[PDB]
């Protein structure tokens, strides 16, 4: 994932 | 977890330039995730500065060319878990970020990233064991360059001995995400  | 999240950005230029960011940024960027931002300059105005407030109580500005506010300092240094990071607007830069110019800043701060803007282009390198970030413009401003400036922010995912870069790129209108690792 990414963070948002 | 054991993470710090920073968040880099900067050359918005609202409201000259632009009154927002894209509408596919500002639904990522949502409070309490961020711990610390360091902006490159270029908000312009107070409402910007109000605005990166609410996403994290630790925000960090350097001056650029067209900021309204000229309490904010030329360049700062600093610390971020086991990382010294300098940031400035990058307009001091001759020739705009050409990286040895970029270079003997960093040595002469010290520091092993370097963050700076001005060219609304966004790049993140190693060189000679340092790293070089620039976040571009977060609205997609034009430039005294323009040619299609692509809207765009880096987050930082530091822990322990590695930075972990993230590129949020809005192309078309799709957000381009990207990630590159650096290492002390």
């Amino acid at each position: 994932d990414d963070p948002l | 977890a054991g993470h710090r999240l920073v968040l880099v950005l900067g050359d918005l230029h609202i409201p000259h330039r632009c009154n927002s960011l894209p509408a596919k940024f500002k639904k990522l960027l949502v409070p309490g995730k961020i711990q610390h931002i360091l902006c490159t300059g270029n908000l312009c105005t107070k409402e910007s500065y109000d605005y990166l407030k609410t996403l994290a109580g630790d925000v960090h500005i350097v001056r650029g060319d067209f900021d309204e506010n000229l309490n904010y300092p030329e360049q700062k240094v600093v610390t971020v878990g086991q990382f010294k990071i300098g940031l400035i607007h990058g307009h001091q830069v001759i020739p705009w970020g050409d990286m040895a110019s970029l270079a003997l800043l960093q040595r002469q701060f010290d520091v092993d990233i370097l963050i700076s803007g001005h060219t609304h282009k966004f790049e993140a390198f190693e060189h000679e064991n340092k790293f070089y970030i620039n976040p571009g413009s977060a609205t997609g401003a034009y430039n005294a360059l323009e040619t299609n400036i692509i809207p765009s922010f880096v987050l930082m995912d530091i822990q322990a001995s590695t930075v972990v870069t993230y590129v949020y790129q809005l192309i078309g209108d799709d957000v381009k995400v990207e990630r590159i690792e650096y290492k002390k």
